[PDB]
């Protein structure tokens, strides 16, 4: 079998260097990658055997002794963050997925500006180093823009009983 | 696209019923795959069919059947349904018997939703909720949330289209959507979803916004009783001009 790291996470453009190891015999045995995105099905990758191969997709870099192998994603974005297998592949079970690397990305946030304002409540502005039974709060979710090159962190709050707390120097207009 | 095709994206039954799963190969291959996965399983392996016969064994729950027919294209029987059945269905099609040199690749994939009553099923209540006036007034931008409220299950397909267009940036959504009653075994779930403007973009009366939903409800080919409205696959939908 192989074995790749739980969770990893990288930053938006940046190269990100996926992990792998295979010191079972990976003899005949063709690494494989295949990754899942959000809420979608799993897609292939790249797959290599001897030598290091190229492709749209990605770069597959494998070690001398083909012990170890690297997925490399030449520059990755938030369109990156994905779930990752790193699979043996040789002869005719053996078609299976393991837990691979729940991947994760985020964004070069230059200027926080927490601030919760009432629309439901919204919070939104805040940097990655911080994260969130009456009422409904919702994941931080990121949001780049296209144009303006800004990505913005932001979580809903909302309940049904009045914006109440739900964060540094956090903006609350009267 | 994925060149493997499948049938139905969604499917909903009641406990016990039996459902056969379609799944049309890329047209060029000779293997086809089938892959259960529930979040508390992952990517299991199920059963593999090269050209019309059974290749590699899996975890099939008896209750399973499995076939490739002679054009290649497979059907997967689920009989006896538990609710541990609900799964995300994947088929697979690869060149040759073993998946060594030549690749396998995925369809979109089949939700399976088994349930107690099929009055479990709900529509989407979905609202648009304009900008507070304050964040133009501290960010100089202006963010739209839109609230997708009170479904079950949760086979929802949120889109944003400003100006009669589709927009993709300037949107962001959450990939869990959250329950509504934690506690409860079949809570109806909501999904919250942002789409930010400039400032100006929303001081713009020319400018439409609307939060469409796509819900994979109950087929036209599920007996119905109920005095409210029959939960069908359809899409329920909030608009919002610009306010000056
Ligand atoms: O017992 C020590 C332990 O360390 C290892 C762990 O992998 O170090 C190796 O790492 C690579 C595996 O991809 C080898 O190619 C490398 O040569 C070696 O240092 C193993 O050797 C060993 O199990």
């Amino acid at each position: 079998k192989t074995t790749q790291p739980n969770s990893m996470e990288s930053n938006e453009e940046e190269p990100v260097h996926l992990p792998c190891n295979h010191s079972t015999i990976s003899g005949t045995d063709y690494i494989h990658w295949y990754r899942q995105l959000p809420s979608q099905g799993p897609e292939y990758v790249i797959h290599g055997l001897t030598s290091n191969v190229n492709n749209r997709m990605a770069s597959l870099a494998i070690a001398e002794d083909r012990k170890s192998s690297t997925l490399i994603l030449h520059r990755a974005t938030l369109r990156d963050a994905a779930v990752y297998y790193c699979i043996l592949r040789d002869g005719r079970d053996g078609l299976t997925f393991g837990k691979g690397t729940h991947l994760i990305i985020q964004p070069y946030i230059q200027n926080p500006d927490p601030a919760v304002y009432q629309l439901v409540c919204l919070f939104t502005d805040f940097d990655s180093q911080t994260n969130v039974s009456d009422v409904y709060i919702t994941d931080k979710c990121v949001l780049d823009m296209r144009s303006m090159d800004f990505k913005s962190n932001s979580a809903v709050a909302w309940s049904n009983k009045a914006c109440a707390n739900a964060p540094e120097d956090t903006f609350f207009p009267s | 696209d994925s060149g493997v095709t499948q049938t139905p994206k969604h499917l909903i039954t009641a406990t016990g019923q039996r459902v056969t799963l379609r799944c049309s190969p890329r047209s060029g291959d000779l293997s086809v795959y089938w892959y259960q996965q529930s979040l508390d399983q992952g990517l299991q392996f199920l059963i593999q069919y090269y050209n019309g016969e059974e290749r590699a064994k899996g975890n099939i729950l008896e209750r399973f059947s499995a076939q490739q027919f002679p054009d290649l294209h497979s059907e997967l029987n689920l009989s006896s349904l538990e609710l541990g059945d609900s799964a995300l269905y994947f088929c697979a099609s690869s060149v040759a018997v073993s998946a060594g040199t030549y690749e396998q690749y995925f369809g979109p994939g089949t939700r399976l939703t088994v349930t107690e009553d099929l009055k479990n099923v709900f529509p989407p209540e979905v609202a648009v909720f304009e900008p507070s006036e304050a964040e133009i007034s501290h960010t100089q931008k202006a963010t739209l949330v839109c609230l997708a409220t009170g479904f079950y299950p949760d086979h929802v397909e949120l889109s944003w289209w400003v100006n009669g267009k589709e927009v993709h940036s300037g949107v962001c959504t959450d990939p869990q959507p959250l329950k509504e009653q934690p506690a409860l075994n079949d809570s109806r779930y909501a999904l919250s979803s942002r789409l930010r403007v400039s400032a100006t973009f929303w001081q713009n009366p020319r400018n439409h916004f609307r939060c469409q939903v796509q819900f994979y409800g109950l087929s036209e080919n599920d007996e119905w009783t109920q005095d409210r409205a029959k939960p069908v696959t359809q899409i329920v939908s909030a608009e919002a001009w610009g306010r000056a």
